[PDB]
């Protein structure tokens, strides 16, 4: 599935993709969004989460400036532009998705999540 | 009859929150104002969601307190409610769920050290 | 924009449908923890009163009108408490002081049963 | 402005009643919280009955449910402490006091009116 991200592959350091994250059977109208990664060995960790379209967004410390979200007009997919890419930022990226919209940042749980797509920066 | 018994920290009214309804609310106000006050300060529950979303919320299960479905307690939508908006008390909490109400509160509000 | 912190003085138009309804507007205590404060779409706040100077009950805390630039001596009022959406915060007045923030603290503790 | 005064006090015995008034100079009781108190010589003020908002409950000193109970007149300009039962732990001087601010409960920490205090003494 319900939740599929693309768009990932290979970069040199300074470097940019942008992930996809589509959805079906249901649009994004409304719902919370977090893009997450997960590094070999270490945690997953909250990239950048949006709960409520009247809150914030939450960005982890380290992407400020260089990821941004955006959505696909007809709210079936969703972007994470991700510039200026460091070999910190090699790892899995996954999208998950929430009908309640009422909270911020990234959430504890989300009912749907993706299956993960592979970012590596080096060269 | 208006039962006597007095509203306790932790009692789940159902409770007329119009406007921004009758839903489910939990007292987390101090006792001594629950006896005396004509008002009380309570935390909404809320079906529409099953699972904690984020770190100001509280799961409780719908058997266990005669709820329609499993709910959760949302410490970041709190209230103050004149005591004529209290309607029949549904059930009360379990001191360990106070205890994570208490927690989720104090996150809420700031106060943990 | 400049974030809301947990001890702001805000005017907040607590008026129900607010718009522009009423005389509705009325001075708050951000008592929300600043992640909250940060990226929620609401906030939670303390009613400030000029009804009263002193405090009549274990919930009250006193608020001077020259140094918090309020329209009277004041009571924050811990037993009045109300989740707010942010769209209805206007203008940020002050903050309270340290000291001043911990007395709500404790009159927070005392409203809500936390010992 | 207000000035409260209380009347009513006096010697009873064991056992008996009596009745404190509370007289409003200037105002009726509407909206106005009300408390009784109570300070006797070595010992601490101690209120004894007092109501905050109609709308909440009254408090009442554990040492007098049941025996002390409170009412107003028809032009609530006076309101009445009914004592019964009075006994010895009783004697103090009594107080009333008022405050505009009738949104609290029990026994306020502080009331922008006070009367100046009546008698009551129970001997036998």
């Amino acid at each position: 599935v319900q939740l599929q991200e693309s768009g990932g592959g290979l970069v040199q350091p300074g470097g940019s993709l942008r992930l996809s994250c589509a959805a079906s059977g249901f649009t994004f109208d409304n719902y919370a969004i977090g893009w997450f990664r997960q590094a070999p060995g270490k945690e997953r960790e909250g990239v950048l989460c949006i709960g409520s379209s009247d809150g914030s967004t939450y960005y982890a410390d380290s992407v400020k400036g260089r990821f941004t979200i955006s959505s696909d007009n007809a709210k079936n997919t969703v972007y994470l532009q991700m510039n200026s890419l460091k070999p910190e930022d090699t790892a899995v990226y996954y999208c998950a998705a929430d009908p309640w919209d009422s909270g911020y940042g990234c959430y504890l749980d989300y009912d749907y999540w993706g299956q993960g797509t592979q970012v590596t920066v080096s060269s | 009859h208006h039962s006597q018994d007095p509203i306790r920290r932790g009692d789940v009214y159902l409770a007329d929150l119009s406007p921004v309804g009758v839903r489910p609310v939990v007292i987390i106000q101090n006792d001594t104002g629950n006896k005396y006050s004509p008002t009380v300060i309570v935390a909404a529950i809320t079906g529409r969601i099953n699972k904690a979303k984020i770190p100001t919320h509280v799961e409780i299960e719908k058997k266990k307190y005669k709820l329609d479905k499993d709910s959760v307690i949302l410490l970041e939508q709190i209230r103050t409610l004149d005591k004529k908006r209290l309607k029949e008390k549904l059930t009360y909490l379990s001191d360990d769920k106070m205890k994570e109400v208490d927690n989720a509160l104090m996150i809420s509000l700031g106060l943990n050290a």
